[PDB]
RNA sequence: CUGCCGAUAAGGUCUUCAAAA
RNA sequence: UAUUAAUCUAGAGUGUGGUAGGGAGUUUUGGAAUUUCAUGUGGAGCGGUGAAAUGCGUAGAUAUAUGAAGGAACACCAGUGGCGAAGGCGAAAACUUAGGCCAUUACUGACGCUUAGGCUUGAAAGUGUGGGGAGCAAAUAGGAUUAGAUACCCUAGUAGUCCACACCGUAAACGAUAGAUACUAGCUGUCGGGGCGAUCCCCUCGGUAGUGAAGUUAACACAUUAAGUAUCUCGCCUGG
């Protein structure tokens, strides 16, 4: 699998914390792939936990077997230098199969490009953008659909016998009943 | 008066995925002034996205990134 | 639920505070009485239907 | 989860025969083995019991079907799979 | 006998002599209604107004008060029948 | 002739057709389709000879593995059908076998009773003429 | 804007009718 | 029709490829709020009601600020919604795991529907053993009301509500509508997959709703998710 930890180390000193993260990484993770690490920075987290107001956020994008979680999970709490820890297994988050499909990825790039074009005209440099068309409806249908529209699997069948067919056609419904008026 | 501009952003962009450290400033818009997940009438996303963002923001609210009851 | 007075006027603060307290009072009074879970869902479903039908005609 | 690919390739009578009865029972036995482990470990998950009972009943009917038609291959499958007992 | 200018929302059984036509355009109705009136005037032996006539005499005007819009809207004036308890 | 829709049928071959004809009569529908079997083809051939339906065409695929018969009903000018009511005798479970002495007469001969004695499906009048009876499929009047 | 607020013996009529004017 | 000897894939399954879910169990984690306790400020009521009285309070209560402990349930999201055969499922994560939808030039080739007996699950209350107990509250005590109050109101209050393992197997367990299969106008919503490519909207295949004609019904009403036209199988009914 592909995991992603968001570790919460205390706010002591930068250089020594990075060492704490390397220590927390190299002890556990029995079997692992490449462990790329970043460093989002220093932020003042919202609610004070462990009586600390500053913390260093580390993100790990390693990958490995299911056993890589157990030892790390039971050791994080014991270590006084870690405030919280979340193992977000990204193979179960709300939407991953669509993200691996290549065709859906290119559409997202195209949607980004086209949407950026619309926002630009609206927030025009100084000239007034009269249409201000965004949330509103679009123009006539897309001719792309009209043509590339699917065709039902038209199973082709061949006639073998016949009898009595004459296609008379009696499509004259709700016709007039009365015909010509008369006097007794 | 009102507006009909209540429309899911992520649809026009096809973001297809919500991660709390990719559009963090975006999620603060969905939240209320008192750190609450605004409903559809205010937030504007389609139900499918509204569920995905809700899980991510509460996950963010568990990882201690956004307040609970105050600003 | 902090709202700043802005120190320009007082009424405006109470014009916003009336709204904030009403939505606050709804949940404050809700977690005052115990209904069975089935009855609890009924009042939740009841309020949504009232708000929906009311919202249809002003839109 | 079980490596479905390896088990099917063993039970193939010939290539592209990805839908016979013999391949089905081999796949079914593997799922039964896995589910018996899981259910014994948990003992309070009853939907897995529903799945286990449904799979067991489905396996019984298909092998019974294979007894009415072409009984000799039923003999071949049972000695390899050891499912009777 | 009853004749009518049905407009796609009518039960065809009730009318006998159906005359597929509009009913919302203040121009189509008058042209067709006068046409039946034109038969009556010819049967009564007074000169016709619109029937059996060339281009120049059929011109009629669009009443006051791009193209004309025969769209049916005002759907918001159809809420759910008052219910709930 | 082509279609666009999937064609399905019931497992019981007499009442499957019976539902199709009755529903088409009731819904004022004209053209319906179903899968082809030799009994249904045979009952329709005697049916069209007696004049309850106008045309009845059975078709087959280009691979010769499936056949579907698409029949139409014989409506008069005023759009009221010629069939009035259909009722099945040899229901599943209870197979109806009747000798000649108890061969039914439907509406004093106005309707037709379908009896497949020994030479495929066969009308009541000719069954009386041959003085031989057997399986009775359905009543159509 | 929620005080309080209980009881009521048995059996009973009444549509004669449209034949019709 | 039944039996036997065989062929075919459209029924039903399998695989590959798309894919939505509060589906389940096990193990960990989190914040508000209530209660109790600890420490400050403070100084006479608090509490409760239709109105009051038991009750709590100068032994410093209610209130306010901080901290600690502990148990239970998971606001907002949350729906003219989703999942499961039903009961049911809504803080976050990991592991294990069930079924389902769409497209299939693939495969087996009737292997399918129902099911007496049997087995599995089955809200809450209740039981047995061992833990747990913050809040609430059957039984119980007191104060009210009342002609009387063993009740409605209030103040206390045990079992219980919670967990593990064993039972009990009943509910208005309801859509008061058994399951399966084929057909029968339409309109408006909403959800998922697929096709196009800003959404929006259009089409296809399904799930979940509203309106609605033929048709059915004693009527109310049902009406493509039937209580309509028909078939199979099971369960059940025969006045109070
Ligand atoms: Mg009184
Ligand atoms: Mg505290
Ligand atoms: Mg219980
Ligand atoms: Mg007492
Ligand atoms: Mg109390
Ligand atoms: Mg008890
Ligand atoms: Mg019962
Ligand atoms: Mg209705
Ligand atoms: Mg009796
Ligand atoms: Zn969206």
């Amino acid at each position: 699998m592909q995991y992603n930890i968001i570790l919460l180390v205390d706010g002591s000193l930068s250089l020594e914390q990075a060492n704490q993260v390397n220590e927390k990484q190299q002890q556990t993770l029995t079997n692992v792939e490449g462990l790329q690490t970043e460093y989002l920075g220093l932020k003042e987290l919202a609610y004070p936990i462990k009586k600390q107001l500053s913390a260093h956020y580390y993100r790990w994008k390693f990958s490995g077997d299911n056993q890589s979680t157990k030892d790390f999970k039971r050791t994080a709490n014991i270590n006084k230098q870690v405030l919280r820890e979340l193992i977000i297994n990204l193979e179960r988050e709300y939407g991953y199969l669509a993200s691996i499909n290549p065709k859906k990825q290119q559409l997202a790039l195209q949607k980004r490009a086209k949407y950026d074009e619309i926002i630009a005209r609206e927030n025009n440099p100084e000239n007034p953008d009269v249409p201000v068309t965004s949330g509103l409806a679009s123009t006539q249908p897309r001719l792309s659909r009209t043509e590339k529209a699917q065709k039902p699997k038209e199973e082709l069948w061949d006639v073998v016998q016949k009898m009595g067919n004459f296609d008379s056609v009696q499509a004259n419904p709700y016709r007039p009943r009365f015909k010509r008026f008369n006097a007794e | 008066f009102k507006r009909s501009k209540k429309y899911c952003r992520f649809c026009a962009i096809g973001q297809l995925r919500i991660d709390l450290i990719d559009d963090l400033e975006a999620l603060k818009r969905f939240l209320s002034p008192y750190a609450k997940i605004n409903p559809r009438r205010i937030t504007g996303n389609c139900q499918m996205h509204q569920r995905h963002v809700a899980k991510a923001l509460k996950r963010a609210r568990y990882l201690a990134l956004v307040p609970f009851v105050k600003d | 639920p902090k709202i700043e007075v802005k120190n320009d006027d007082l009424e405006l603060a109470l014009k916003k505070f009336k709204r904030v307290s009403l939505e606050i009072r709804r949940l404050a009074q809700r977690h005052e009485y115990h209904l069975r879970k089935g009855m609890r869902l009924r009042e939740k479903r009841k309020i949504a239907q009232k708000k929906r039908r009311k919202f249809r005609n002003m839109v | 989860q079980i490596d479905k690919n390896g088990i099917i390739k063993s039970a193939q009578l010939h290539d592209k025969d990805v839908g016979s009865i013999q391949v089905q029972v081999s796949l079914l036995t593997s799922q039964i083995k896995q589910l018996t482990d899981h259910l014994l470990a948990n003992k309070k998950d009853f939907i897995s019991k529903r799945g286990l009972y449904a799979k067991v009943s489905k396996r019984k009917r298909l092998l019974k079907y294979l007894k009415h038609n072409d009984l000799e291959a039923y003999r071949n499958l049972v000695k390899t799979l050891n499912l009777r007992g | 006998p009853v004749v009518a200018l049905c407009n796609t929302n009518t039960n065809p059984e009730l009318v006998d002599f159906i005359i597929p036509a509009n009913n919302h355009q203040p121009q189509s109705t008058c042209l067709l209604m006068n046409l039946l009136a034109d038969a009556v005037a010819e049967a009564k032996a007074m000169p016709t107004m619109f029937a059996y006539k060339p281009d120049e005499e059929i011109q009629i005007e669009i009443p006051q008060k791009k193209q004309i819009t025969s769209q049916r809207l005002n759907i918001t004036r159809n809420p759910e029948v008052l219910t709930r308890e | 002739i082509t279609t666009t829709k999937p064609i399905k049928a019931h497992f019981d071959p007499v009442a499957d057709l019976l539902t199709k004809i009755n529903n088409a009569r009731k819904a004022k529908l004209m053209t319906v389709t179903t899968i082809a079997s030799k009994l249904k083809i045979a009952i329709l051939e005697i049916l069209v000879k007696e004049g309850y339906l106008a045309n009845f065409q059975v078709l087959e695929n280009k691979s010769k593995t499936k056949r579907i018969v698409t029949f139409n009903l014989k409506y008069t000018q005023r759009r009221i059908p010629s069939i009035n009511g259909v009722k099945q005798i040899s229901k599943p479970g209870l197979r109806i076998y009747r000798p000649f002495e108890k061969l039914p007469l439907v509406l004093n001969g106005l309707g037709i009773a379908i009896i497949s004695t020994s030479d495929g499906v066969m009308t009541d009048k000719v069954a009386r003429l041959k003085k031989i009876g057997g399986e009775i499929l359905a009543y159509v009047w």
